[PDB]
């Protein structure tokens, strides 16, 4: 019950979804053929892992997700990858042409071709579910598939599934790994479009993840593989309440607390401890250490200063050998030392959950296995800085209407650009309003 | 009290439906506008090329005239 | 399955295109018989971008076109003349006589239709055709006039396909036809409105490089071609070997801020018997790539501003080091990069280096400086056209002086716009 269908749009979506799924197999004891020896129930069951993994007569535990990419290349490696047996052919959907980094191409010119087939596969998965809970969409703002097709699929899911949940894992563009000059355009436009169709959006800045790997993992030039593996750890901590089940707290309750107002649905995420296998050897990280780490600004997935802003919610999702008592101490300590300012309308509390299932690392990973990890999600107004930066780039190119012709030829109109930007400016003012102290 | 209870739940129903409706309409408008726009562009580029073809025919008739 | 139909027209176009095919054929392990013997799967992974498979014969998806058969006959005589599909050969007999009007209106017009037929057959075989690339010279008659004519007729058939032209800028040093300025300006005009992306291969520079750098007192056409072939290999390395700018459309999307400014300055490093074994440190290699001496186009980058730039580092090298070198050049050379275009420089590295190089650097940029080259062409045209020198040539085919005017104005307009964006700030 409470099944979740996972949707992975674009190259980034797809790859990050291959990271995640592998880690989830490793955590649940699912083998690459899908056979989970631990699971005695064959063809079905009600286990937490069944919300993300469906079962078959043979005992094979198929992932509940669909990989869509307008170029075959990325999903092709999945088709031929180690976990190719786990997935099912229909679940992998690939066209023949990419959106050449163009939102317009991916939303209209190309997307329209595959959109109906995609929704079709989702619908099949939806019928398998006894009580579907919502969708998990993974994409990148910068790419044409990750922006234009992703918004299209968001609208379609709104219509066809009504107000069912729709969470998101949006890859904030990072100049270090930038692939297109026009990525700020696609970012604004997709953010504008999906803002009304997303219940809760988690952004991950490639730059921030790139830094974390170089620093904590001592990687000279982190690859998309490094990022993805770190990303999957974050994702797994967030979804761990769903896939696993006394102290564990459903992410819904966190959601009811991380969205004070519909437009404010972007929470910041900070994970700990990211450590190399040498450094983790002969070092034990306390609940207090990992907890500090959460409040450390260099450990956050998005680059922003929480101090510059105010907290509207702050949740701590732990996993591993943790006990309430230690979590209470560490929190208090933090308090004594940190400046966790809260909006006046919001209660200055930390919602916690402890999932005793310990964390797992993919073999050959650069992440050392730890006995405890934590990932704090916070609704601080600092997130706006993000938008700003982006927006500012968008404004720079758009004043000289650069690359704008590429959008217009696909059929878009400058109105869409200006409208999208206005909405971002409103969102930024909304953050400022929520921080203002009550009269 | 019972009526108001029935009112609330019908309001929430109508709210969801209305959202689905507005969403559907908007997406249908933007798809058609874009589609028209794109075809227009293509049709104008083709017509420009055709006008260049006619100019070449005329240049060929000008040479034949002499 | 992102096929790129290739089309080589004119004397210059046929020669440079033959070289290109030989060189990529070596890089992909394909001999003149189309047989593959490469050591690396990477050569065959994207070989379909430029090659059609067949006894497993990878045939260049090329269409040769020249109004004089001699040039194409020599091509067939040359290495790999067998590899080219014989039906792809398409040559007339009249020739253009170094007349743009002859190729764009008369003799070209007679042969254009048979060319389009081969184009249509090649495009039909393409599963996902990216577009067409044309190798040609703007000074000659078949390459320019008939070239631009082919561009326009292909665009009508494939208005949704990228259109890339390696146009060769005429040079006074190279001399050759006297009315060559007219032909170049006619070609430029068509290009300005018919080509998605254009590589300004100025022969002048090529020469200069040779005489000076290559210390060649008498640069030959073979010398120039060698420079061009190495450039072309560089600018196709991302198209032919398995991210940045991997297809023609994405390159453009990221390098053409505005449709008229689709003209770019190529650049390559290192460019000389002296071996000097030291494997140019990436640092250097970067400096040379940005060096105006390594720019195939005859413009000083420091005299303008880079709208967008793209770097390719072939050869096994430290990706971290390359990254820092690029960032550094951008930082120190910040005035030479438009501020209104965030992140306008992007770079890629390929493990397989050019033949006989442990590593290379390829420079592609839409610098506003490119307006220098157009300016030289404009001066030439204005001098001749001031006296109507050789204008009767074109008028005989039915051309009118207004056409020349319009072409001159269009080229001045392109320069104006380049200078406009150069001198615009936040
Ligand atoms: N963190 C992370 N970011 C990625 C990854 N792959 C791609 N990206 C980011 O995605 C952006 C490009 O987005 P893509 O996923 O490739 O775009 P696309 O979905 O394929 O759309 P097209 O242009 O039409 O091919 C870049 O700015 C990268 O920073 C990844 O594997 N991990
Ligand atoms: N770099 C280089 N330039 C060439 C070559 N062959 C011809 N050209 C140039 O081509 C121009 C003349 O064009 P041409 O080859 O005759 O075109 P055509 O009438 O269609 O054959 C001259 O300005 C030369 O500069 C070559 O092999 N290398
Ligand atoms: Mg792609």
């Amino acid at each position: 019950m409470r099944e979740c269908i996972s949707i992975h749009v674009g190259q980034a979506g797809v790859q990050i979804g291959n990271a995640c799924w592998e880690l989830y197999c490793l955590e649940h004891g699912i083998q690459p053929d899908g056979q989970m020896p631990s699971d005695k129930t064959i063809g079905g069951g009600d286990d937490s892992f069944n919300t993300f993994f469906s079962e078959t007569g043979a005992g094979k535990h198929v992932p509940r997700a669909v990989f869509v990419d307008l170029e075959p290349t990325v999903i092709d490696e999945v088709r031929t990858g180690t976990y190719r047996q786990l997935f099912h052919p229909e679940q992998l959907i690939t066209g023949k042409e990419d959106a050449a980094n163009n939102y317009a191409r991916g939303h209209y010119t190309i997307g329209k071709e595959i959109i109906d087939l995609v929704l079709d596969r989702i619908r099949k998965l939806a019928d398998q579910c006894t009580g579907l809970q919502g969708f998990l969409v993974f994409h990148s703002f910068g790419g044409g598939t990750g922006s234009g097709f992703t918004s299209l699929l968001m609208e379609r899911l709104s219509v066809d599934y009504g107000k069912k949940s729709k969470l998101e894992f949006s890859i904030y563009p990072a100049p270090q790994v930038s692939t297109a000059v026009v990525e700020p355009y696609n970012s604004i436009l997709t953010t504008h479009t999906t803002l009304e169709h997303s219940d809760c959006a988690f952004m991950v800045d490639n730059e921030a993840i790139y830094d974390i790997c170089r620093r904590n993992l001592d990687i000279e030039r982190p690859t998309y593989t490094n990022l993805n593996r770190l990303i999957s750890q974050i994702v797994s901590s967030i979804t761990a309440s769903l896939r696993f089940d006394a102290l564990n707290v459903d992410l819904t309750e966190f959601q009811t607390n991380l969205v004070p107002y519909p437009r404010i649905h972007f929470p910041l995420a900070t994970y700990a401890p990211v450590i190399s296998a040498e450094k983790a050897y002969h070092e034990q990280l306390s609940v207090a250490e990992i907890t500090n780490a959460c409040f450390e600004p260099a450990n956050q997935m998005v680059k922003c200063d929480p101090r510059h802003g105010k907290y509207m919610a702050c949740c701590l999702l732990y996993r591993g050998d943790v006990v309430p008592k230690d979590v209470n101490a560490a929190i208090a300590t933090i308090k004594t030392k940190r400046s966790i300012q809260f909006v006046d309308w919001c209660p200055t509390g930390f919602k916690v959950g402890i999932n005793y299932q310990p964390p797992t690392v993919v073999p050959g990973g650069d992440l050392a296995k730890v006995q405890r990890a934590v990932c704090m999600l916070s609704n601080t107004t600092a997130i706006a800085e993000a938008w700003a930066r982006l927006d500012h780039k968008f404004d720079l190119m758009y004043a000289k209407r650069a690359f704008v012709h590429w959008y217009v030829g696909e059929g878009m109109e400058e109105g869409e650009f200006s409208e999208a930007r206005e909405d971002m400016a409103a969102l930024e003012k909304d953050y400022e309003e929520v921080g203002v102290d009550s009269v | 009290k019972r009526e108001h209870e029935r009112e609330v739940i019908q309001k929430a129903i109508e709210e969801n439906n209305n959202f689905i409706k507005m969403a559907k309409e908007k997406l249908a408008q933007k798809m058609e506008s874009n589609k028209e726009n794109r075809e227009a562009h293509l049709a104008a580029m083709l017509e420009r090329l055709q006008e260049k073809d006619k100019h070449a025919e005329e240049v060929r008739k000008n040479k034949e005239l002499k | 399955m992102r096929e790129i139909v290739h089309i080589q027209a004119g004397q210059c176009g046929n020669q440079i295109g033959a070289k290109f095919w030989e060189v990529i054929s070596d890089e992909h392990g394909i001999d003149p018989t189309g047989s593959y013997h490469g050591d690396s799967d990477l050569q065959l992974e994207r070989i379909n971008v430029y090659y059609n498979e067949a006894g497993n014969k990878y045939v260049p998806r090329a269409i040769l076109v020249d109004l004089e058969p001699g040039t194409m006959d020599s091509v067939r005589s040359g290495p790999f003349g067998q590899i080219f599909r014989p039906d792809n050969f398409v040559f007339g007999q009249s020739g253009a006589g170094n007349n743009w009007a002859k190729g764009h209106y008369t003799e070209g017009a007679e042969l254009v239709d048979s060319v389009l037929d081969v184009v249509r057959k090649e495009s039909e075989s393409c599963d996902c055709l990216q577009g067409f690339q044309l190798t040609h010279s703007l000074g000659g008659g078949t390459g320019s006039g008939m070239g631009t004519l082919l561009i326009s007729k292909i665009r009508e058939e494939y208005p949704d396909r990228i259109m890339n032209t390696f146009s060769v800028m005429p040079s006074p040093k190279v001399s050759d036809t006297v009315v060559e300025p007219y032909n170049a300006t006619l070609s430029v005009h068509q290009l300005v409105e018919n080509t998605d992306e254009t590589y300004c291969i100025d022969n002048e520079a090529l020469y200069d490089i040779c005489f000076r750098t290559l210390k060649l007192t008498t640069p030959t056409y073979g010398d120039l071609n060698h420079l061009v072939s190495a450039t072309m290999s560089g600018v196709t390395t991302c198209l032919r070997f398995p991210q940045l700018n991997a297809d023609l459309r994405k390159l453009a999307v990221n390098m053409v801020p505005f449709p008229r400014l689709h003209f770019f300055m190529p650049g390559f490093a290192p460019l000389r018997t002296s071996q000097q074994y030291r494997g140019l440190t990436v640092p250097e290699l970067t400096q040379q790539m940005f060096d105006s001496k390594n720019m195939m186009a005859a413009c000083d980058p420091r005299h303008g501003r880079y709208l967008t730039v793209a770097a390719i580092f072939r050869g096994r090298m430290s990706m971290k080091e390359v990254d820092e070198q690029m960032l550094n050049v951008q930082n120190k050379n910040s005035s030479y990069f438009v501020e209104w275009i965030p992140n306008n420089v992007k770079t890629a590295v390929c493990d397989i280096p050019p033949r006989g190089l442990k590593m290379s650097a390829t420079f592609i940029g839409n610098s506003t400086a490119i307006q220098e080259l157009f300016k030289r062409i404009s001066e030439q045209f204005t001098a001749m056209f001031r006296r109507k020198a050789f204008l009767h040539w074109y008028t005989g085919e039915g051309m009118d002086e207004m056409e020349f005017t319009e072409a001159e104005s269009n080229m001045n307009d392109l320069v104006s716009e380049y200078q406009q964006y150069q001198d615009a700030t936040a």
